[PDB]
RNA sequence: GCCAGCGAAGUGAGUUCAAUGGCUGAGGUGAGGUACCCCGCAGGGGACCUCAUAACCCAAUUCAGACUACUCUCCUCCGCCCAUU
C-alpha cells in the first residue's frame, strides 16, 4: 500500500511554487488567533514553563520561524512560515517565489509570538514529529551554539 | 668585500625564559630586600616542590623597590614548577603575601616593550 | 606523562638571514612594506651622543593616528568610504583591546580585504562565510572572515554587497574601538577628522623615549658569519639576547652576594663609551619605518666610528594577520618580531622572532 | 570561546564583596560567579532576596580589557551526606524554582552513583578536606561526560595549612589519572579578601593536575561556558529558550 | 579498569642486628614519607601517600617489596637514595640499596628473589670455612631439594 | 528430547597482588611559503622550513560470523544553501 501510495508523490513540486505568497498570507492569521484561542493570557506575566509544555505539546505545523544561529552560515538569516516537516528537516516557504529546505540537525529558531520570542533549539525536535506530541520527551544533551 | 645570502633555520634555541612579576603585598609592613626575595624565592620552592628543585638556575632582574617590580628568569626545565610554586602562595613571616604575575616571554624585548595592555591611555 | 608535562617545551622558531642592500634580490622592502601593524620601533647607535637633525625630524614625524571609539561595521563598507580612503592611499584599522584567542577582532588590509577572526556566536549571529581557523582539538573556536571590498565596488548592486550589508547594518551591529591611519596617496586631500565627525575621533602622536647610556660592552661581529667563529665574533642570537637585557634598562657586572645572578656577556667583545637608544611606541606606518631603514643604510655613507646599528620592531601581539599570512596566536605569550643588524659595507642581517602558535615566512 | 569565568565560594559583607568584584574585575575576569555553602546539618531554604547584588553595587565593574559589561551569577553549593537529604533536592526540582545552576556535594558512593546516574544536577563539586578517600566507577563517568557534567574542582588549601595541600593534589592527581580529563574545571575560594591569583596562571595549576599542555586552559575557557549552559537549558527550557522582550 | 603497577626491591646493608630487628610497617612508612617530604615537596610526598605503600617486608632478611604507580617510580626510586639518618632507641646508620627494578609483575619478582638469595648463600661459603654453618647449608639444600 | 573427556610442561605478546603502543631524526599523507637546482609551452619536476597524524579502547585460550563505540583515512550514491556562465 505505501509504495502503491508513493506512485505520484505526496510532496511539492514546481507548479506551487508560483503561487503568489500572499495568498498564504491568510495561514499566519489562522496560526496567529490558534495562539491567542490556545494560551489566552497576556498581561502580568504567567509560567514560562507552561509557554515551554505549548511550545512541546503542540504541532507547530504553518509558523513563523527564522533561523537565528546555525552550523551552515548561509542558512543564518532565513525568515519564513513553514509548510512541511520531515525526519530530519523542513521545508518553508519565503518571500518572491523560492523555497528553502532546512535541516534539523544542528541549529536554532526564533518564533514570533503576538508578543513574545521564543527560541527552539532543532536538534532534539525530530523523528516523525507526531511522535513529539505523544510520548518520549527526556533531558538528554546540551547544544553549543 | 662579501656579500652573499644565506637561509638558516633553527629548533628552540632559546633555553631560558624570563618573568616581569609586579609585587601586592597586602599590609602596609614593608620590609623588603634583595635577599630576602631570593630567600623567599628558595624557601618556597623547597617545602612546596622540593630542595633539588629550589636550587634551579635562577635569577633577579631590575629589582625595583617602590615600583614593587622584578624579572625572574629560569632555564625551559622549571619554568612550570617557578610558576606553580608562584602561585601555591609560600610566606615568609606570617603576613601573607599575594604574588601577581604580570607577562611571561622567552624574550627580553617582547616582555620589555609591552605585552599585556599595548596602549594604555 | 605529567612530568614530561612539566617540561616539554613552548614552541620557538628563531629564523637568522644575511642579505645585501644593493642586491636586486633584497625583498626586505617588501617584507616592511607587507608587514602592517606595529607597536614598538626601537634603534640603536654605539659611539654616537649628538643626533643629527634629519634624523630627528624622521623620528618626530612617525604618525599620526586616530582612535574612534564604539564605530560601527557597515560605516567601512560604504562607497564614501572604500572611494574616500581605500581608493585613493592605504588604509590601516584594528580593534583595540581585544584577545584575538577570547574575543572578536577586526582589521582592514591595504589591498581591500576586511578580515574579522569572530568567535562562533558572532560568526554564526553575522552569516558570513569564512572558513574554520583556530581550534580546541575537535572543538573549532575562531573563525576568520575575509571580504575582498575593491571585488565589491566594482559591482555595488550584486547580491554579495548588499548580503554583507544586511548582515552588518540590521542583522548584528558590531561596534569596537578602532585604531585608524592612512598613508596618502592621492591628489584630492581629504582629512579623516571631518569624516569621523560624529564620533569622537582622538588624534595621537607615536610617544618618543631617548637614552644614552655609558659604558656598554658591546659584542664584536663579522658580516659574512652568521653562526660566529670562535675566540673572535660572537653569535647573533646572543647579541640578541644580551639586546633585549640592555633595552630591560639592565647592565651590571657579575655580583657575588646572597641574590645570585650569574650573566655572561658575549665575549669577545667592545667598551662603547656612549650608546644612543631610540623607542617609538604607537600605531607605527611601515612607510616610515622604510625610510627609517633607508636612512640607517644611507648613515654609513660617511666614515663614521659605529661598526653596526640595530633597529628593532616589535608588532602588535593581538592581531589575527600578521607576516602576509600568519596567523598570531596567544598560548600563554609569545609574539613576533623582526630585527637588523646594519653594518657599514651595506650588509644587514634580517631576524624573524616567532612566539608559542605562528608560521614562519621566508 | 569565553574565558574568566570562575566559581567563588564569598559571602562575609558587602565591602568585601565590593573589595572581590574591584579585584576580580582589575586582574582578569569577566564573569563572576558566586557559591553558597549549604550544608545537611542546618537544611535551610532562603532563596528568594538573600543577595541582591543590582541593588546594591553601582552600575557597572570597570574591566582593563574591552570594557564589557559582566554578568553576574548566584550559583548554590549544596554540600550532601545523607541520602535523606538527597531524597530532599530530589524534592527541590519543582517546588523553589531559582538558582540557575544547582551544585551537589556527593559524600557516599551510592549517591555519587545516583547523582551522575538519575539525579538532575548541573555540575558535581569535588572537594577532599581532612582524608576523604573515595573511588571512581567509570562508566557513570562516562554517562557524565556523554550528558554534559562538568567537574567542579573548588581550591583553596594553600593559605590554611600544607596537608590540605597534600590531600587535594592526591585526590586532584587520583581525578586526572582515573577521569581522564574530559571535563573538570577548577575554581577558587574566598574567606579572606584577598585569595585571587592571576587568571593565566590558573592554567598552570590545572596543568600541575595534568589534563594537557593547553587544553588545560581550552577545557576551563569551553566547559565553564557549557556549564552556563547546561544550567540555562536546565532553567528556561531542555530545547526552547523563552524570553520576553519588549523593545 | 586497571592501572599497571611498578614494584621495588631495596636491600637494607648494615651491621648491628638490633637494626635487623628494629623494623616496623608503619615505622617505615613514616620514614620514607618524611624523608621524601625533605626532597620532594607535596606534589611529590602527596602521590605517595595514596600510590606508595609497603607490600613485602622481612626483619632479618632485609629486602624490602614496595609499590609504586606507573608516573611516579622514577620520582619514588630517585627518593629512596636520600633515606639518611633513622634515629631509634639505638644510634644506628642503616641504608638502601637496590638490587634490581622489576616492571610490577610479582611473580618474577618472587622468581629473581630466590636465584638472588641462592648467589647469596653459594658466594659466601667458601670465604667462611666453617662446619657449624655448612651443617646448615646442607640442611637447607636438603629442604629445599624437597620441594 | 537424551547420550561422548583428556591432572604433566611451556599462544609468530601470554600476564594473572594482573609486564608490552617510551624519546629523538628523516621520509608517507593532508596543507602553506620560497631569494634553491634542472629543462625552455605561459610552465613542469625535484630540493628547504613549519603545522596535523587523533579518538574508541585496552588481550588472559584461539577462531568464524553478527553487535555496539570511531574519524587522521580512502571508493562511491546523494541532499540543501551561497556565488558564476
Amino acid at each position: 500500500l505505501s509504495a502503491r501510495q508513493r506512485r505520484e508523490l505526496r510532496l511539492f513540486d514546481i507548479k506551487p511554487e508560483q503561487q503568489r505568497y500572499s495568498l498564504f498570507l491568510p495561514l499566519h492569521e489562522l496560526w496567529k488567533q490558534y495562539i491567542r484561542d490556545l494560551c489566552s493570557g497576556l498581561k502580568p506575566d504567567t509560567q514560562p514553563q507552561m509557554i515551554q509544555a505549548k511550545l512541546l505539546k503542540a504541532d507547530l505545523h504553518g509558523a513563523i520561524i527564522s533561523v537565528t544561529k546555525s552550523k551552515c552560515p548561509s542558512y543564518v538569516g532565513i525568515t519564513g512560515i513553514l509548510l512541511q516537516e520531515t525526519k530530519h528537516i523542513f521545508k518553508i516557504i519565503t518571500k518572491e517565489d523560492r523555497l528553502k529546505v532546512i535541516p534539523k540537525l544542528n541549529c536554532v529558531f526564533t518564533v514570533e509570538t503576538d508578543g513574545f520570542i521564543s527560541y527552539i533549539y532543532g536538534s532534539k525536535f525530530q523523528l516523525r514529529s507526531s511522535e513529539r506530541s505523544a510520548k518520549k520527551f527526556k533531558a538528554k544533551g546540551t547544544i553549543d551554539l | 668585500p662579501a656579500a652573499t645570502y644565506e637561509r638558516v633555520v633553527y629548533k628552540n634555541p632559546s633555553e631560558y625564559h624570563y618573568m616581569k612579576v609586579c609585587l601586592e603585598f597586602q599590609d602596609c609592613g614593608v620590609g623588603l630586600n634583595a635577599a630576602q626575595f631570593k630567600q623567599l624565592l628558595i624557601s618556597a620552592v623547597k617545602d612546596l616542590f622540593g630542595e633539588v628543585d629550589a636550587a634551579l638556575p635562577l635569577d633577579i632582574l631590575t629589582y625595583e623597590e617602590k615600583t614593587l617590580s622584578a624579572i625572574l628568569r629560569i632555564c625551559s626545565s622549571g619554568l612550570v614548577k617557578l610558576w606553580s610554586s608562584l602561585t601555591l602562595l609560600g610566606s615568609y613571616k606570617g603576613k601573607k603575601c599575594a604574588f601577581r604575575v604580570i607577562q611571561v616571554s622567552p624574550f627580553l624585548l617582547a616582555l620589555s616593550g609591552n605585552s599585556r595592555e599595548l596602549v594604555l591611555d | 606523562a605529567t612530568l614530561r608535562r612539566l617540561r616539554e617545551a613552548p614552541r620557538h622558531l628563531l629564523v637568522c638571514e644575511k642579505s645585501n642592500f644593493g642586491n636586486h634580490k633584497s625583498r626586505h622592502r617588501h617584507l616592511v612594506q607587507t608587514h602592517y601593524y606595529n607597536y614598538r620601533v626601537s634603534f640603536l647607535i654605539p659611539e654616537c651622543g649628538i643626533l643629527s637633525e634629519e634624523l630627528k625630524n624622521l623620528v618626530m614625524n612617525t604618525g599620526p593616528y586616530y582612535f574612534v571609539k564604539n564605530l560601527p561595521l557597515h560605516e567601512l563598507i560604504t562607497p564614501e568610504f572604500i572611494s574616500t580612503f581605500i581608493k585613493k592611499g592605504s588604509c590601516y584599522a584594528l580593534t583595540y583591546n581585544t584577545h584575538i584567542d577570547e574575543d572578536n577582532t577586526v582589521a582592514l588590509l591595504p589591498n581591500g580585504k576586511l578580515i574579522l577572526s569572530l568567535d562562533k556566536d558572532t560568526y554564526e549571529e553575522t552569516g558570513l562565510q569564512g572558513h574554520p581557523s583556530q581550534f580546541s582539538g575537535r572543538k573549532i573556536m575562531k573563525f576568520i572572515v575575509s571580504i575582498d571590498l575593491m571585488e565589491l565596488s566594482l559591482n555595488l548592486d550584486s547580491k554579495k554587497y548588499e548580503r554583507i550589508s544586511w548582515s552588518f547594518k540590521e542583522k548584528k551591529p558590531l561596534k569596537f574601538d578602532f585604531l585608524l591611519a592612512w598613508h596618502k596617496t592621492g591628489s584630492e586631500e581629504s582629512t579623516m577628522m571631518s569624516y569621523f565627525s560624529k564620533y569622537q575621533i582622538q588624534e595621537h602622536q607615536p610617544k618618543v623615549a631617548l637614552s644614552t647610556l655609558r659604558d656598554l660592552q658591546c659584542p664584536v661581529l663579522q658580516s659574512s658569519e652568521l653562526e660566529g667563529t670562535p675566540e673572535v665574533s660572537c653569535r647573533a642570537l646572543e647579541l640578541f639576547d644580551w639586546l633585549g637585557a640592555v633595552f630591560s634598562n639592565v647592565d651590571l657586572n657579575n655580583e657575588p652576594n646572597n641574590f645570585i645572578s650569574t650573566y655572561c656577556c658575549p665575549e669577545p667583545s667592545t667598551v662603547v663609551a656612549k650608546a644612543y637608544l631610540c623607542t617609538i611606541t604607537g600605531f607605527i606606518l611601515p612607510e616610515k619605518i622604510c625610510l627609517l631603514l633607508e636612512h640607517l643604510c644611507h648613515y654609513f655613507d660617511e666614515p663614521k666610528l659605529a661598526p653596526w646599528v640595530t633597529l628593532s620592531v616589535q608588532g602588535f601581539a593581538d592581531s589575527p594577520v600578521s607576516w602576509e599570512k600568519n596567523e598570531h596566536g596567544f598560548r600563554k605569550g609569545g609574539e613576533h618580531l623582526y630585527n637588523f643588524v646594519i653594518f657599514n659595507n651595506q650588509d644587514y642581517w634580517l631576524q624573524m622572532a616567532v612566539g608559542a602558535n605562528d608560521h614562519c615566512p621566508p | 570561546a569565553v574565558f574568566a569565568d570562575l566559581d567563588l565560594r564569598a559571602g562575609s559583607d558587602l565591602k568585601a564583596l565590593r573589595g572581590l568584584v574591584e579585584t576580580a574585575a582589575h586582574l582578569g575576569y569577566s564573569v563572576v560567579a558566586i557559591n553558597h555553602i549549604v550544608d545537611f546539618k542546618e537544611k535551610k531554604q532562603e532563596i528568594e532576596k538573600p543577595v541582591a547584588v543590582s541593588e546594591l553595587f553601582t552600575t557597572l565593574p570597570i574591566v582593563q580589557g574591552k570594557s564589557r559589561p559582566i554578568k553576574i551569577l548566584t550559583r548554590l553549593t549544596i554540600i550532601v551526606s545523607d541520602p535523606s537529604h538527597c531524597n530532599v533536592l530530589r524534592a527541590t526540582s519543582s517546588r523553589a524554582r531559582l538558582y540557575d545552576v544547582v551544585a551537589v556535594f556527593p559524600k557516599t558512593e551510592k549517591l555519587f552513583h545516583i547523582a551522575c546516574t538519575h539525579l538532575d544536577v548541573d555540575l558535581v563539586c569535588i572537594t577532599v578536606t581532612e582524608k576523604l578517600p573515595f573511588y571512581f566507577k567509570r562508566p557513570p563517568i562516562n554517562v557524565a561526560i556523554d550528558r554534559g557534567l562538568a567537574f567542579e574542582l573548588v581550591y583553596s588549601p594553600a593559605i590554611k595549612d600544607s596537608t590540605m595541600r597534600r590531600y587535594t593534589i592526591s585526590s586532584a592527581l587520583n581525578l586526572m589519572q582515573i577521569c581522564k580529563g574530559k571535563n573538570v574545571i577548577i575554581s577558587s575560594a574566598a574567606e579572606r579578601p584577598l585569595e585571587i591569583r592571576g587568571p593565566y596562571d590558573v592554567a598552570n595549576l590545572g596543568l600541575l593536575f595534568g589534563l594537557s599542555e593547553s587544553d588545560a586552559k581550552a577545557a576551563v575557557s569551553t566547559n565553564c561556558r557549557a556549564a552556563l549552559l547546561h544550567g540555562e537549558t536546565r532553567k528556561t527550557a531542555f530545547g526552547i529558550i523563552s524570553t520576553v522582550k519588549k523593545p | 579498569v586497571r592501572f599497571k603497577h611498578r614494584y621495588l626491591l631495596c636491600e637494607l646493608v648494615s651491621d648491628d642486628p638490633r637494626c635487623r630487628l628494629s623494623l616496623d610497617d608503619r615505622v617505615l612508612s613514616s620514614l620514607v614519607r618524611d624523608t621524601i617530604a625533605r626532597v620532594h615537596g607535596t606534589f611529590g610526598a602527596a602521590a605517595c601517600s595514596i600510590g606508595f605503600a609497603v607490600r613485602y617486608l622481612n626483619a632479618y632478611t632485609g629486602i624490602v617489596l614496595l609499590r609504586c604507580r606507573k608516573e611516579f617510580y622514577q620520582l619514588v626510586w630517585s627518593a629512596l637514595p636520600f633515606i639518611t639518618y633513622l634515629e631509634n632507641k639505638g644510634h644506628r646508620y642503616p641504608c638502601f640499596f637496590n638490587t634490581l627494578h622489576v616492571g610490577g609483575t610479582i611473580r618474577t619478582c618472587q622468581k629473581f628473589l630466590i636465584q638472588y638469595n641462592r648467589r647469596q648463600l653459594l658466594i659466601l661459603l667458601q670465604n667462611c670455612t666453617d662446619e657449624g654453618e655448612r651443617e646448615a647449608i646442607q640442611k637447607s639444600v636438603t629442604r629445599s631439594c624437597l620441594l
